[PDB]
RNA sequence: UUGAGAGUUUGAUCCUGGCUCAGGACGAACGCUGGCGGCGUGCCUAAUACAUGCAAGUUGAGCGAUGAAGAUUGGUGCUUGCACCAAUUUGAAGAGCAGCGAACGGGUGAGUAACGCGUGGGGAAUCUGCCUUUGAGCGGGGGACAACAUUUGGAAACGAAUGCUAAUACCGCAUAAUAACUUUAAACAUAAGUUUUAAGUUUGAAAGAUGCAAUUGCAUCACUCAAAGAUGAUCCCGCGUUGUAUUAGCUAGUUGGUGAGGUAAAGGCUCACCAAGGCGAUGAUACAUAGCCGACCUGAGAGGGUGAUCGGCCACAUUGGGACUGAGACACGGCCCAAACUCCUACGGGAGGCAGCAGUAGGGAAUCUUCGGCAAUGGACGAAAGUCUGACCGAGCAACGCCGCGUGAGUGAAGAAGGUUUUCGGAUCGUAAAACUCUGUUGGUAGAGAAGAACGUUGGUGAGAGUGGAAAGCUCAUCAAGUGACGGUAACUACCCAGAAAGGGACGGCUAACUACGUGCCAGCAGCCGCGGUAAUACGUAGGUCCCGAGCGUUGUCCGGAUUUAUUGGGCGUAAAGCGAGCGCAGGUGGUUUAUUAAGUCUGGUGUAAAAGGCAGUGGCUCAACCAUUGUAUGCAUUGGAAACUG
RNA sequence: GAGGGCGCUUCCUAAGGUAAGACCGAUGACUGGGGUGAAGUCGUAACAAGGUAGCCGUAUCGGAAGGUGCGGCUGGAUCA
């Protein structure tokens, strides 16, 4: 209650706004058997990369369906 | 604390060796029931009688007595009564009392309790210091020239077993420990132990 | 009794000083000779005076060791 | 992640530490892992229980000794043993 | 993979799941005799090879789904219906 | 590894049999008395409500930036130096952008009746910064923005216009691929399957930091992210973890299958679709009640009983519910919503929750104090220094418990003066006793000292990696260096005068302690028998006594006795009791013998409380009590053997 | 152009209302039984073959102890 409100709102604001910059990055999903389109969809974990929250096994569970006919 | 002995001296007729003095005439409890007649007792009455003679003859309290007497009821080596009555000498006023210097144990408890006799580098304020055998008892010369001690305690006398009696320095060293072979009033574990220790 | 129970418990001793709207201590006590009771009252309490040198404890029923 | 600390265990004027390998999260009086040695600095004096083995286990894993614990290890030569592994 | 139990099934009708009876005699501290007790374990069927009389054995593994805790894989005991 | 009963239906006995009570323990109270010191402990109580302080910051080794420097030189006025030009940095708190714990520490048990608790397995469901430490670069440019411009609004609360820095911020984007998958073969592989290499994919930084200096390269770190350990978690299962069957039928995502979303993950974990099961009368649901465990009081034990305080787990944060962040929270001191209080409001709006430590008001049996600092640790950042911590350490409250000593001791006792009874004698004071001789427990005072409460982080020396490099720095082998709060602290000398410092309960028995004694079934006493109606050891009453002590006694709770649910350790003819008799359901029990089996059964290895606790020992606040230590002692488990019994 | 807050409906959805219960407590005019106390009053029963021995289960008539009857047993007699 000193500055940890700023610790809540600046973080939550900034990277939740990055998650707004992650929602349609996941979606807008055609099948697209394209190497570059799967570099996009595969790159979705790694699009901001320090506030991108490259997370443990998140790419893998987001590679179950994604790899499961990625095209 | 420091109560009289109409009970030891009168309700038994014997103030035993916590004081030692056989008292004079009129061995009843006087005032009322002094010129009057006797009474009787039971097995409760001599559980009672034995715990009060061994306890209240000496100068012991009952809190310290029954707590350290369950601590005399520790081991289970058959007859524990040697471990009971063996811890009748391990108080220091009894040790000087069996050096024969003090008239009663209450006298050595008094003028040992005052911090007069400095038993090995400590201003002695417990004469029920638990005694270990084969150790000396250092006695201060100021205590040796206390005129109450010069009147009675330094006024030397005979000496019991189980120690070494330095008459020149009024000291002692616990050689062996006295026991049922050594000391014998009517000590009964049924009476005192089966009066106190979970009456049984 | 706020818990719907006996309007009684025994006052020991000779006499009493209390009246209505007085806080009353509650001995857990029973007398067979006293019918319809479950409890007694602690006389020798904060609201109790008496006469000391009683041959039982000198100090119940509103008493003390006598300061002369 | 891993630490090594004392343990306050004693009287009003006779404390008694007891060295216990710990963490940043570890309660220094409550939850623990396992204590290694019992310590008393200035009575009578420089009194310590040492085994010099599980400190090597949790330095193979890597821990953080305290002030007099680390200086006790400099009074134990296992830091010179870290010169030896060095 | 690891552990083991044994007993008759109650319901040999379900798909990819089947229970087991338990005989286990465990102690009554007053009475002293170890007393039978029947726990139930509904779990895997391979091809739904369900028969009255047989005994399947468990696997301490991933549970299948809800209520299917082991994988009752191997039918070690096989009886015949009457 | 042990074992008593009392008084009671007794016209009289035994037995069944209940009622009585001693003993101990209390987070207890109360009448009295309350000595000292040491060791501890103390809203069990209304998850009541809170004015009143403190409870988590951090660095200027990134950055903006006021102030002090005047980093007083520049007319440094002429005041005989300086109002100033004020040289640009100790640039001043050196605000605020950045990181960290924010989930520490800490309480409170409201709820919670079983994967929560306490054991055992598993990731063939899994994660893990902070540490050890592997490959491993510290690419790559851009741009608004805290602060500052700054104009405002607003009662405040709180924002907004406004451009720009800075980044120890962000971000695209090649460079990172065993990470995941895209491959091609399979040793392996278990219903699922696990496992080596055989083709293609994502993207990194504080190009930072203080510096150092240099074979111009060397240290502390974040993404490069693995290479594991390590820690701390995740969920599933075995095990035991309350009462009510006057707690019967229960269950709708219920239970399977397929798919998808999620997750760290198999998993109706969810959700879609398609299937209809399943549970349960050998207790499922519904209701009450409960934080649980180690442990701990009592019982000889069997056990009963408790969960206080301590430690672990779980749960919670006025109430209820969501959700971001964060590696990790659905978060005492995050957010958002609602409600309930409260405060301010000019009524248009804002703000908060002591079940944190205090402390206040409630309510009682239940106050610890509205005290200091973090050195003695503990944590957090910070290169270090430093910083904060109502955690902790201590001081003060409570006889609230445990210990320990004591208020006198020794000689001297005559019944002595003295009290009381008194058949007139005898009798108290029982070893201060009426005197005498002394003494300093605790305290008197003077106080010498005054308790070590203490380790290097800071600098030097020297060693190692000797770090292309000796530099510098890092490892850690030395010295210098503060390690205060109880403080003149316990202890010790001078010890003062026996002078300052013992009372409480009890006497009809029931268990030991009865006569003066108004009484007169009177008033009262009492756990049981009871009593008191004229001399009551019952009571009021004095003396004598009986047991204890700074505690006595009282009830409130619990254990034992009680074998009074009798496994240990019952009975059923009449004293309580065999159904009102038959079946033939489960369930229980098994004629003999051959052999297997080792399931159970016995042996060996394996798990076991971090602990704390017992059986011992050690030291110590002396010695005390108890603390500190050190072992010992254990279905906590899993694995070889035994065919003697049962199966 | 992508993407982005807002732009923008729905899902779950905390609370509040609804209805028709069930549970559980409190509560209640009058009223049924039981226990306690008087020592009123009614009565002879139950106790001896206790004055008709009973004692049961049951039906039925009494103010009430109780009776009558169905059947059974001595925890019943003089001894049948």
């Amino acid at each position: 209650a000193i500055k940890r409100a700023e610790l809540n709102k600046i973080a939550n604001e900034r990277n939740a706004q990055q998650k707004s910059a992650m929602r349609t990055l996941i979606k807008k999903f055609e099948a697209a058997p394209s190497e570059e389109l799967y570099r996009a969809a595969s790159s979705t974990i790694d699009k901001a990369a320090s506030k991108g929250l490259i997370h443990a096994n998140k790419a893998s569970r987001d590679k179950a369906r994604l790899a499961a006919k990625l095209g | 604390y420091t109560g009289p002995s109409w009970k030891q001296s009168r309700r038994y007729g014997i103030s035993l060796t916590g004081s030692g003095k056989e008292i004079a005439r009129r061995n009843y409890v006087p005032g009322q029931h002094g010129p009057n007649n006797r009474s009787k007792l039971s097995e409760y009455g001599l559980q009672l009688a034995e715990k009060q003679k061994l306890r209240f003859t000496y100068g012991l309290s009952e809190r310290q007595f029954r707590n350290l007497y369950v601590a005399a009821t520790k081991v289970k080596e058959g007859t524990v009564g040697y471990n009971f009555m063996t811890l009748l000498e391990q108080r220091l006023d009894n040790v000087v009392y069996r050096l024969g210097l003090a008239t009663t144990r209450r006298q050595a408890r008094q003028f040992v309790n005052h911090g007069h006799i400095l038993v090995d580098g400590k201003r002695v304020d417990i004469p029920s210091f638990r005694v270990q055998p084969g150790q000396v008892i250092s006695v201060r010369e100021k205590s040796m020239k206390v005129p109450a001690i010069l009147e009675a305690v330094e006024a030397t006398k005979g000496r019991a077993n189980f120690v070494s009696f330095d008459a020149d320095k009024l000291e002692g060293t616990l050689v062996r420990l006295p026991e049922r072979d050594e000391i014998n009033p009517e000590i009964n574990d049924a009476l005192i132990v089966e009066f106190y220790n979970k009456m049984m | 009794l706020s818990n719907l129970m006996e309007v009684t418990a025994y006052i020991p001793g000779i006499g009493h000083n209390l009246q209505e709207h007085s806080v009353v201590l509650l001995r857990g006590g029973r007398v067979k000779d006293l019918p319809g009771v479950r409890y007694h009252i602690v006389r020798g309490a904060l609201d109790t005076a008496g006469v000391a040198d009683r041959k039982q404890s000198r100090s119940k029923y509103g008493a003390k060791k006598p300061k002369a | 992640s891993v630490k090594i600390r004392l343990t306050r265990m004693g009287s009003k004027k006779k404390p008694f530490y007891r060295i216990n390998v710990a963490d940043s999260r570890a309660p220094r009086d409550g939850k623990f892992i396992e204590t290694v040695g019992t310590y008393n600095p200035l009575v009578t004096e420089n009194q310590v229980t040492l085994k010099e083995e599980r400190v090597l286990e949790w330095l193979s894993n890597g821990a953080q000794p305290s002030d007099t614990v680390r200086n006790l290890l400099s009074k134990a030569g296992v830091m010179k043993k870290f010169h030896e592994s060095k | 993979q690891r552990k083991v139990y044994q007993g008759r099934v109650v319901s040999d009708k379900m798909d990819k799941t089947i229970t087991v009876v338990v005989e286990t005699k465990r102690n009554h501290p007053v009475y002293g005799k170890r007393i039978n007790y029947s726990k139930k374990y509904k779990a895997h069927d391979e091809n739904n090879s369900a028969k009255t009389g047989d005994i399947v054995r468990i696997m301490e593994t991933r549970p299948l789904s809800k209520d299917k805790h082991f994988r009752l894989v191997e039918i070690v005991e096989e009886a015949v219906i009457i």
